């Protein structure tokens, strides 16, 4: 019944910008605490007792308040401390934690590094295989992944899977894996993989063919 | 200014009838006579003139079982040498006086030295003296009698002591008793209305229970002789270990307790009342008990006033009367017939049910007439024909004409009998009644009272109102008494005869009346004639069955049962209320008014007690619309009939309190020795978002089972939002609720009552009447509870304190008076078998229930209540409250303490008889220091566990607990989280070096100190340290503490909110003193840092004291000790300066600010006189630095004395403790003496020093002897 | 000082499952303990706590009738014995501490457990080494696609916790009743096939261990 509302939800930050996030709650409390989940990790204690910082936190962090609205201020954010943040209280029972909060840093548009792979040895001896395709180190995580074979295409079967914002660069990567069977391979000729981003108008792509290499 | 006494204890023979047995000081020739007369063994106190205990002073027979009378006054002392020479050991607890724990008479959870405990049991042979102080505060107040009634007794075992006869007499007067008390006048007789029970005496192993008066039953008391037309002072001291009461009348006289007229002398367990009365008559009189239960056939003694030889000012009478008016008293015109009629105890009956309580008592059938009965009234007639009746009225049926009269007026009561039997007419309280015209008596009629008027006579009575039977300017205008027949009191009462009497003062003219009557129709003269007329069967027979009697004991209001009397009063209108309890009843009635507050002894109360055959006059202002029931408060009544309603009807800021009713699991005594039970309580919350029951600590930890303080001044507002948890429906009633005039149309019964899991808000303006009077204290107490079943859910656990403070006195944001540490006590009995939550309490597997009886103060038992701790010279304001059934007439006593109460005047009390329902406030200031006991003096309650200890402490005992020098040893310190080689033992203040404090990277860190013993704590000195340049410390922290192992609770002192945040240091070298007014009592204590600087580092010292507050500066430094008491063997005397022994005060400054012997050697010394005997726990030594020469003493021995020539050195372990001393000029050095020494003169001898011997000192000590 | 939990289990809708939470290197009996619920979406949901001085737990409101909290003083551990396991009990359950006194909070955590609502098989993986496209540049990218396994995951790294940097291990999208992930790493034209990169994929529920090295065609 003790409800905490997290404000805002997820904000677009900047590598060195005074950013704060509240956590207002219907039931009013005396002492507040915060926790950081570093991309689904085992969570961590960050702020304890209203405002003071734990041992092991870059001093760029702070935040405080009292009563019905607490806050968490950061002076200069860096891609390192870019993760998930929940507020949690202890004045009654139950101790309903806040909703959700996340960080996405600054940096700029990052062209996708491209690469395509072919089937393997004992792989193509199993009713098919897989044509893997990668996009490493790009920004922002806005994206589009489609395919094309000679001319005939296929939208179902793509196994798309983004990652999370990094630390050394705050860039995003992404996986993609479609496949069929064997009599698609030796029988169809081409084999192309697209990457239409918001950096390159025509996608940064690679080539095809069932034989050759 | 001192008096001497001697006394012992002796076992003897006693009989309760024949006198002359209390003189076994010289043997007699009476041993053959071992014939009925009846005899037991009894033990008492015996006086002795000298110090060898053999010269046995004789005594008078009027005292009887009373121990020798003892006297004292203000500014005095009392030296009494007790010596047990009987069998069982005896003690000597005292009341009203002042002693020093070395003189109490009882040992409890006192945590005290056993030297101060041998006074608690004097065993055969030996001696053991006591001494009492009778200091300033114990003296009598202004409107108090010249002397005050107090007493003493042995307290080794209350249940057996008072019933074996250990009791005595101890008045205390003020400076003004040395006068030649007129020996043929004052007399001042001492009386004991004690109930004795040899069935649980000391020596006994179905035994007899006895009501005696000083030890005499059946009119057996001789020696009562007071002079003629001169008064005499009654020093009454009620006892009886059983509860019960005694409504005591003196045959032809009234009483002058306090400042009000009193026909009866209503005593109760251990009462202390001082009456005065005038002996205007000559001859022999009786003083008997007028309880309907004639087990009290012993409480009767004989009184004879006589003539004397030759009025000195000894509170000469004060009911002054003369002329401040105009008109004369009128002779009044009254004609009264005692004729016969029939009566319906409910002319507005309904419901012919079976399971109904109103069926047995009311429903007419073939064998129970229930409804209508044939009785006999007092009818009012207009003239002497007696054949035309004065208009009889409803709302005053079954009774007779209102009989009014001023002082000195004349009432002509003309009486005609129109009945089947001879009845009488006779008034009560009035002391003057004779036939008109004539003076003298009929034939053989010793006294007119019980003389029958024949069925046809016409008798002319003349009643005249003197003064010695009326008001005093103190009491209300018109006290209340009764009239009826006297030829057969109990039966004529039950027949139907009753009528009212009023005595007013000059300087529907007098309104309607209410009689609370238990009409015992089963003894009416119209019993054998009520069957032959009404019942449809004759030979009913077989009535010896105890529900034919309970089919017509018509528990009635006037003449109406079960909501049949429906009187009516508008709004704003003002009404006197003359109330009376006459009938069977046996005991007292705790009458109350739903949603109404009335004025009694010119004080405001919620409920009014009514003794049997006792008239009490009240008045109330009607400003609460609706429809209001009545009641009785005393259990099985009300159900059995007694109701009647009222149907009133019309014709700077606000303090917010969020309250709910939860249900915990309570255990009264985990200490000592355990089942845990289930009750239902109130708890202060935070919001209507009911999540945070606001944590009750320190200032609200004594509460325990009680509801929360709801404070409010006058002329502001009180909003009570109340959501209900629990299972069953309960409510919130105050008698201070003041709903606005809503829903006209017709009078509506007030709703209240909230179904569980529902909310209802109350919001009413506090009126001036709820406030305390200008004459009263600062904050009057009020009761509040639930009104759904005012008896059951009150044994379940719903009660609390509503305090109405007066004027701009409840200040600050704290919402308390803050000038006073105010507490609330709740003396009552708990019987879990009536609780709504008793069924679920089959907490076992698979028959007397005597352990479900909890005699519990605030829900604790046997000292188990904690949270009673009060400042030394502070004023404390206690709140005693009694509820439940009629057993709860508690005699509340603070061990050795005396208090004051206000009811129009400010009197003084040591024990309070808490009649149930009444809520009165008292105040006191305590002198002696330590832990004492709060008890209910009723014998059968102390052993049932109704007791708790309360501590008073020193507000100027601050000694370093031991962090510095090493008194706090190293293993006592603990902590979790430690960083690295920054150990918790390095937290000792003023300790620098490489590493020098205790740090921790860790977040939720803390640090623990074990004091090994329950120590008092007065503050914390908090520091930090430096690592090269970075100042590290604690910027913000909170406190934890424990008492035994894991009963840890936080520190929420001085209100604030959830708990007290302490402010830490700010720098490295800087020290910070976080004191706390409300101190801690602990031994385990932890600190939790909330905001450090870089790291939680800490260097500290605790400021404290022992549990008995002995480490006090006596007065050396503060110049409370006179110089004439401070000398030495010599003193460096010359012309540059003088270092007088009077200059060796700790911290005393100057150009010659120390003492110096004229020759330096390990022989010199310094001596201090105390002019009295004191206790010492340590010394503190301090050198001086004159010029650049440092001068201090490195080592010193200590020796003590009681006189001024003989000295006994301070030894330890085997030889003499060489107390090591200063190593510099400035820093003082404490050396807590162990063991402590009781002394009067103290010496200090050096053995080594530096340069020249020089010192300033201050002695840690404390009062004693 | 750590909280070593047990690895995740796998159950069918409505059974009996017992976890653990071994202590660190301190007095476990003095301190308190919570269990946490963390669904694949919501931030946090509290489960309860237990005053482990002698064992007297409590509960939250959302969760009632189908849980449990026990004790083992010997090995200093707390348990969570969930009965009548409904389908949506699919979330990560944790372990807390709060300290020893005033205001119970959190101190440490640990690894999780969640196998709800489970239908399917288990099985060992199917390690497929990857190949390059023929010759261009000095910024080649390499992987280790493994596809064909349930109860996730596998000890997935390169030469077992050694030479490894610039990796993007991808979330294994469920498809359809069996998981499927991929690996990633980038190296310059002076590393492979010289430094023998050998992927390793060792299953936990079957103790399987399949290491298939990389080499071009
Ligand atoms: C926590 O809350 C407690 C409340 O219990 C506070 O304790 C009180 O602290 C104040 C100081 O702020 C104390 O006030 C002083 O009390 C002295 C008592 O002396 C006599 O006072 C009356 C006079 O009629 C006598 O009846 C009484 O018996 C005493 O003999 C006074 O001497 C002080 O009065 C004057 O002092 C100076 C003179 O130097 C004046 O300038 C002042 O204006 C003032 O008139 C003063 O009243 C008080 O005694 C404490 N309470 C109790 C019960 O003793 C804590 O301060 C608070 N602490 C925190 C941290 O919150
Ligand atoms: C007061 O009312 C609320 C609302 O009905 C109660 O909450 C219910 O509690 C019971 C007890 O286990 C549950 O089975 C119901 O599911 C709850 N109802 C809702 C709507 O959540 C609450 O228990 C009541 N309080 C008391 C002390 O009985
Ligand atoms: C006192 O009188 C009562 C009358 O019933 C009698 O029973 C009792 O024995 C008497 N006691 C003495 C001591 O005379
Ligand atoms: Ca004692
Ligand atoms: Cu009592
Ligand atoms: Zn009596």
């Amino acid at each position: 019944e003790n409800v905490l509302t997290q404000s805002p939800a997820i904000m677009s930050a900047s590598l060195g910008e005074k950013v704060t996030m509240s956590c207002r709650a219907t039931s009013s409390v005396n002492y507040m605490y915060w926790y950081q989940q570093k991309s689904d990790a085992s969570p961590k204690l960050w702020i304890f007792f209203t405002s003071s910082l734990a041992p092991g936190v870059p001093a760029r962090f702070s935040g405080s308040g009292s009563g019905n609205s607490y806050s968490l201020t950061i002076s200069s954010v860096e891609g390192e401390a870019a993760a998930t943040y929940y507020c949690q209280q202890f004045t009654s029972s139950p101790f309903g934690s806040g909703t959700k909060l996340e960080i996405k840093a600054k940096r700029a548009d990052a062209a996708p590094t491209v690469s395509i792979f072919p089937p393997s040895s004992e792989q193509l001896t199993s009713g098919g295989a897989s044509v893997v395709c990668f996009l490493n180190n790009f920004y922002p995580k806005d994206i589009n992944v489609k395919w094309k074979i000679d001319g005939s295409e296929r939208q179902n079967g793509v196994l798309n899977s983004w990652t999370d914002q990094d630390s050394k660069d705050s860039t995003y990567s992404m996986s993609s894996t479609l496949t069929l069977t064997k009599d698609e391979y030796e029988r169809h000729n081409s084999y192309t993989c697209e990457a239409t981003h918001s950096t390159k108008t025509s996608p940064i792509v690679k080539s095809f063919n069932r034989n050759e290499c | 200014a001192i008096r001497r006494y001697y006394l012992g204890a002796v076992e003897l023979s006693w009989d309760y009838r024949q006198s002359e047995l209390l003189r076994e000081l010289h043997v007699d020739t009476r041993f053959p006579a071992t014939a009925p007369s009846v005899l037991y063994k009894k033990t008492v106190f015996v006086e002795f003139t000298d110090q060898l205990f053999s010269v046995a002073r004789p005594r008078p027979p009027w005292m009887g079982l009373l121990g020798p009378t003892i006297q004292a006054e203000v500014y005095d002392t009392v030296v009494v040498t007790l010596k047990n020479m009987a069998s069982h050991p005896v003690s000597l607890h005292a009341v009203g006086v002042s002693f020093w724990k070395s003189s109490e008479g009882a040992e409890y959870e006192d945590h005290t030295s056993q030297r101060e405990k041998e006074d608690d049991k004097v065993l055969p042979g030996k001696s053991q003296t006591y001494v009492w102080q009778v200091l300033k505060e114990n003296g009598p107040t202004a409107s108090d009698p010249p002397c005050l009634t107090y007493s003493y007794l042995s307290h080794v075992d209350l249940v057996k002591d008072l019933n074996s006869g250990l009791i005595g007499a101890l008045l205390v007067c003020r400076e003004g008793s040395l006068t030649r008390e007129r020996t043929q006048n004052l007399h001042e007789f001492v009386l004991l209305f004690a109930v004795f029970d040899e069935g649980k005496s000391w020596h006994s192993a179905a035994q007899p229970a006895m009501h005696t008066v000083n030890g005499y039953v059946n009119r057996s008391l001789p020696g009562l002789i007071g002079c003629h037309k001169k008064s005499v002072y009654w020093h009454v001291i009620g006892m009886g270990t059983s509860p019960e009461v005694h409504s005591i009348f003196l045959e032809g006289h009234t009483f002058l307790v306090r400042h009000h007229r009193q026909a009866s002398l209503e005593i109760s367990p251990l009462t202390f009342l001082t009456a005065q009365t005038f002996l205007m008559d000559l001859g022999q009189f009786l003083l008997f008990c007028h309880i309907s239960s004639h087990h009290h056939g012993g409480m009767e003694a004989h009184v004879r006033v006589e003539s004397c030889a030759e009025d000195g000012d000894d509170v000469s009478p004060f009911i002054q009367i003369r002329s401040v008016a105009k008109k004369h008293p009128k002779t009044w015109v009254h004609y009264i017939a005692a004729e016969e009629e029939d009566w319906d105890y409910a002319p507005l009956v309904l419901a012919p049910d079976d399971r109904s309580y109103k069926s047995q008592y009311l429903n007419n059938g073939p064998q129970r007439i229930g409804r209508k009965y044939k009785k006999v009234r007092f009818m009012a007639y207009t003239d002497e024909t007696f054949k035309t009746r004065e208009a009889i009225q409803h709302e005053s049926g079954i009774l007779g004409p209102l009989l009014y009269g001023e002082v000195g007026d004349t009432l002509l009561i003309i009486f005609k009998n129109q009945a089947s039997r001879p009845y009488n007419i006779y008034p009560h309280g009035i002391t003057d009644v004779r036939p008109l015209y004539s003076r003298r008596l009929p034939k053989g009629v010793k006294h007119l009272k019980d003389f029958p008027i024949l069925p046809g006579e016409i008798f002319k009575y003349k009643w005249t109102v003197t003064v010695e039977d009326g008001p005093t300017k103190s009491d209300p205008r018109c006290l209340t008494r009764y009239y009826s027949s006297f030829v057969n009191m109990e039966r004529d009462l039950a027949s139907g005869l009753i009528g009212p009497l009023l005595i007013c003062y000059k300087e529907s003219d007098k309104r309607n009346v209410i009689l609370f009557s238990v009409f015992d129709e089963n003894r009416s003269w119209y019993l054998t004639e009520n069957i032959q007329r009404f019942l449809p069967n004759p030979a009913g027979v077989q009535l010896e069955d105890p529900e034919f009697q309970a089919s017509n004991i018509m528990h009635s209001i006037n003449g109406y049962v079960f909501d049949s009397l429906q009187l009516s009063v508008c709004l704003h209108e003002v009404a006197y209320w003359y109330i009376l309890s006459i009938g069977a009843q046996t005991d007292f009635l705790s009458v109350f008014f739903s949603g109404y507050t009335f004025k009694h002894k010119m004080v405001y109360e919620d409920t009014l007690t009514l003794f049997p055959f006792s008239g009490e006059t009240v008045f109330m202002s009607m400003e609460n619309p609706g429809l209001w029931i009545l009641g009785c408060h005393n259990s099985d009544f009300r159900n059995r009939g007694m109701t009647a309603l009222l149907k009133v009807s019309s014709c700077k800021r606000t303090r917010h309190y969020f309250i709910a009713a939860v249900e915990q699991l309570w255990d009264y005594g985990m200490s000592e020795s355990v089942p845990r039970f289930k009750k239902v309580v109130f708890r202060e919350f935070a919001d209507g978002s009911f999540t945070q029951p606001s944590y009750r600590g320190e200032l609200n930890k004594h509460l325990g089972l009680l509801g929360p303080y709801i404070r409010a001044e006058v002329e502001d507002n009180i909003m009570v939002t109340f959501k209900n948890q629990a299972s069953r429906p309960y409510s919130f009633y105050s008698s201070l609720i003041s709903y606005p005039d809503d829903q006209e149309q017709g009078a509506e019964p007030r709703h209240n009552f909230v179904q569980p899991n529902e909310t209802r808000t109350y919001f009413w303006k506090v009126q001036h009447h709820m406030a305390p009077t200008e004459d009263e204290f600062d904050c009057k107490a009020w009761a509040y509870f639930s009104d759904v079943d005012l008896e059951k859910d009150v044994h379940s656990g719903l009660i609390g304190p509503l305090l109405i403070c007066r004027a701009n006195t409840l200040n600050a944001a704290h919402g308390r008076q803050v000038t006073v540490q105010e507490f609330a006590l709740f003396f009552t009995i708990f019987d879990e078998t009536k609780s709504w939550y008793f069924t679920e309490n089959v907490e076992r597997n698979c028959t007397l229930k005597e352990n479900y009886r909890f005699h519990a103060i605030n829900g604790y038992v046997m000292d188990t209540l904690p949270g009673l701790v009060m400042a030394q010279n502070q004023r404390i304001r206690w709140y005693l409250l009694s509820m439940g059934s009629n057993e709860n007439i508690h005699s509340i006593h603070f061990s050795g303490h005396v208090f004051s109460v206000r009811k129009k005047e400010e009197y003084k009390m040591a024990v309070y008889n808490l009649y149930p329902g009444v809520f009165e406030t008292v105040e006191m200031l305590p002198s002696k220091v330590g832990i004492w006991r709060i008890e209910c003096l009723i014998g059968e309650h102390l052993q049932a566990g109704m007791s708790t200890t309360f501590l008073v402490y020193s507000k100027k005992c601050q000694t370093p607990l031991g962090m510095a020098s090493g008194h706090i040893r190293d293993f006592q310190i603990t902590a979790s989280g430690q960083y690295g080689q920054w150990a918790p033992k390095l937290a000792r203040l003023h300790y620098s070096g490489s590493i020098n404090a205790w740090s921790t990277k860790e977040p939720f860190s803390w640090i623990k100190v074990d004091l090994l013993a329950p120590m008092i704590i007065h503050g914390i000195k908090t520091q930090g340290a430096r690592q090269k340049f970075s100042s590290l410390y604690i910027s913000q922290f909170i406190i934890m503490y424990s008492l035994d192992g894991k009963k840890w609770q936080t520190y929420r002192g001085n209100s604030t909110g959830t708990l007290m945040v302490f402010f830490g240091n700010v720098d490295s070298s800087g020290i910070k003193h976080n004191i706390f007014n409300p101190p801690i009592i602990a031994r385990y204590i932890r600190l939790h840092p909330t905001h450090y600087s870089i790291r939680s580092t800490l260097r500290m010292e605790l400021m404290g004291c022992d549990l008995n507050s002995c480490s006090m500066p006596l007065g050396m430094e503060s110049k409370a000790i006179s110089d004439a008491q401070i000398t030495a063997s010599s003193y460096f005397t010359n012309m540059f300066a003088t270092w007088s022994p009077s200059k060796a005060r700790l911290h005393l400054q100057g150009r010659s600010n120390a003492w110096r012997p004229q020759v330096n050697n390990p022989k010199e010394w310094l001596q201090v006189d105390f002019q009295k005997t004191m206790k010492v726990t340590g010394v503190t030594t301090q050198g001086v630095k004159s010029l650049l020469t440092s001068m201090y003493v490195k080592e010193f021995l200590i020796s003590s004395s009681q006189d001024g020539h003989q000295w006994t050195l301070f030894f330890q372990n085997g030889k003499v403790k060489v107390f090591q001393g200063n190593q510099d000029s400035f820093t003082p050095v404490v050396n807590s003496l162990d063991p402590p020494l009781l002394t009067r003169y103290l010496r200090i001898h050096p053995q080594s020093w530096v340069h020249q011997i020089a010192l300033r000192m201050e002695v840690l000590g404390c009062e004693a002897q | 000082i750590q909280l070593v939990q047990s690895g995740p289990e796998l159950k069918k809708p409505g059974e009996t499952v017992k976890i653990s939470c071994k202590a660190s290197g301190y007095t476990f009996t003095d301190y308190s303990m919570h269990w946490v619920k963390q669904a694949p979406g919501k931030g946090l949901k509290w489960m309860g706590w237990i005053n482990t001085e002698t064992g007297e737990p409590t509960y939250a409101d959302d969760f009632k009738g189908r849980f449990a909290f026990s004790l083992e003083t010997s090995a200093s551990s707390a348990y969570l014995q969930i009965n009548n396991l409904k389908n949506e009990d699919t979330a990560t359950y944790f372990c807390a501490r709060c300290g020893n006194y005033v205001d119970y909070a959190i101190d440490y955590w640990g690894q999780g457990t969640s196998v709800t609502v489970s239908s399917a098989k288990t099985t060992a993986p199917s390690v497929y080494p990857l190949a390059p496209v023929c010759t261009t540049g000095s910024s080649v990218t390499l992987g280790c696609l493994v596809k064909g396994y349930f109860p996730e995951p596998v000890t997935l790294t390169w030469n077992s916790g050694s030479l490894s940097s610039g990796v993007h291990t991808f979330p294994a999208v469920l498809q359809s009743d069996l998981y499927t992930l991929s690996s990633s790493v980038t190296v310059t034209s002076s590393t492979w096939p010289s430094q023998s990169i050998t992927c390793n994929v060792a299953h936990p529920a079957s103790s399987t261990k399949v290491d298939k090295k990389i080499e071009p065609r």
